[PDB]
């Protein structure tokens, strides 16, 4: 996901 | 003594070779040149290490002191944001450290810009800026901490941690118990977030190139090299590096302004003191 | 310009 690094 | 006068006097006379040594020269193909047009090197005389530079657009250098891996950097100017965004979310930035001034990024005629304490967006990327703890360094000395969600379409939206250190003003040295406490800050931070990429399976791990921690103050030179030298004596992997061996490395990774005032020293030559390390090679 |  675009923002898994979240 | 290994840190008396004599010893110190030795030490000032090798640095001071190497400076002049590393001096840019006219379209040095030792350090990046501008790639025509807009404005690279925010000081003429602060030039960018072209072996190690991240990027043909930023003044801005890989260094790596003993075992520490870490990137050094003047302050970005305005036209250089969207490229320092995408250079600090591509690195998975750990963490970012500020050592400029309030003082100074509040002064227009420096053309410092306030790019982390607020939102905004920069060509194809958009920030957001949260605030989150304060620490105390001791001598008055705070650090802001605060979080930076850099997004972009087509990419992955990274956040990175920051430290600013807002009352460290330039030419100048805090002492070495707040600059101790600095950098143990700084690597905690550090330790926390690139944790966090691991328990994830990020493929920055196997990079040598990313996950290093961002450190810029004005030049990048002065109060960076100061903080620099502090981490790389946090790290229980660098036994037996001296003090010539940790500004040595600085400077030919960078520039030879690295460490640039003699009170920047002594905070190192006190620091290695304190834990019986070398000042000089034999 | 200098930073020095």
């Amino acid at each position: 996901d675009a923002d898994e690094y979240l | 003594s290994p840190y008396g006068p004599e010893a110190r006097a030795e030490l000032s006379s090798r640095l001071t070779t190497l400076r002049n040594t590393l001096a840019p020269a006219t379209n040095d193909p030792r350090y990046l040149q501008a790639c025509g047009g807009e404005k690279l090197n925010r000081f003429r005389d602060i030039q960018c290490r072209r072996q190690t530079a991240v990027r043909a657009d930023l003044n801005a250098n890989y260094i790596q002191v003993g075992n520490t891996r870490t990137i050094a950097c003047q302050y970005p100017l305005q036209s250089q944001l969207e490229s320092h965004f995408r250079m600090l979310a591509e690195n998975r930035t750990p963490v970012l450290a500020v050592l400029a001034s309030s003082s100074e990024i509040a002064n227009q005629r420096f053309g410092m810009p306030d790019y982390f304490r607020q939102s905004g967006t920069y060509g194809s990327i958009t920030v957001e800026s949260k605030m989150t703890q304060q620490v105390g360094l001791g001598d008055g000395i705070m650090a802001d901490m605060y979080t930076l969600t850099i997004r972009e379409a087509g990419q992955k939206t990274i956040s990175v941690p920051v430290v600013h250190v807002g009352n460290w003003p330039d030419q100048t040295a805090v002492s070495s118990e707040v600059t101790k406490a600095l950098a143990s800050l700084v690597d905690q931070t550090a330790e926390t977030k690139r944790n966090m990429y691991e328990s994830k399976g990020s493929s920055a791990v196997a990079d040598d190139s990313k996950l290093r921690p961002v450190i810029h103050c004005r030049a990048g030179v002065g109060r960076t090299a100061q903080l620099i030298g502090a981490m790389c004596m946090n790290d229980s992997r660098n036994s037996q590096l001296s003090v010539e061996d940790m500004v040595s490395q600085m400077r030919v990774q960078r520039n030879g302004i690295m460490v640039q005032k003699d009170e920047q020293l002594d905070v190192l030559i006190k620091l290695a003191e304190g834990q019986g390390r070398p000042l000089l090679n034999s």
